[PDB]
C-alpha cells in the first residue's frame, strides 16, 4: 500500500465514430461520408506509453 | 505521393539540426478548395443533371 | 432481401465484437421515395387514371 500503483486498461473492444466529413473523388465530385472505426488494445504497455495517460 | 514527399523532404529539412526528434506518420487530413470557389465547382454538377 | 442481406451483413458485422447480443428479426418497414420526387410519383398514378 502507498508505494505501488495500477492503471487499469480495459481490453474490451472500444467504438470511435468519425462524424461527417468532406472527400473529394477522382472526378472532384464531394461526397458527405458518416463512418465509425473500431479498435482494441493490442500492447496495453505501449499503448498506456505512445497514448502517455492511457487516455482514450 | 505528396505524404511520401513531404514526409521526405521535411526529414531532409530537419537532417542537418541533428535534433531529436523522430517522424512517426504524415498523414494528410484535408485539400478542400477555397469557399468562394466552391460554389461553381457544385455547380458544374448540377449542370449534367440539368442537361439529363 | 434487403431486410435478409442487411440482417446477414449486420450478424457478420458483430461477430468479432463477440458482444452477447443475438439478432431476433430484421422487418423491414418502408422504402418510400424522397418527398420532393414524391410529387410526381403520386402524379404518375394520377395520370393512369386521367389517362383511363
Amino acid at each position: 500500500p502507498f508505494i505501488e500503483t495500477v492503471k487499469m486498461l480495459d481490453a474490451r473492444i472500444q467504438t470511435m465514430d468519425n462524424q461527417a466529413d468532406r472527400f473529394v473523388t477522382k472526378e472532384k465530385k464531394d461526397l458527405i461520408v458518416d463512418s465509425y472505426i473500431k479498435w482494441r488494445i493490442s500492447d496495453f504497455s505501449r499503448y498506456y506509453l505512445a497514448t502517455g495517460g492511457g487516455d482514450i | 505521393v505528396i505524404r511520401s514527399d513531404t514526409q521526405r523532404e521535411l526529414e531532409e529539412t530537419i537532417r542537418p539540426y541533428d535534433m531529436g526528434i523522430t517522424l512517426l506518420d504524415v498523414n494528410f487530413q484535408a485539400a478542400r478548395p477555397p469557399e468562394e470557389v466552391k460554389a461553381a465547382f457544385d455547380d458544374a454538377i448540377a449542370a449534367r443533371e440539368n442537361e439529363q
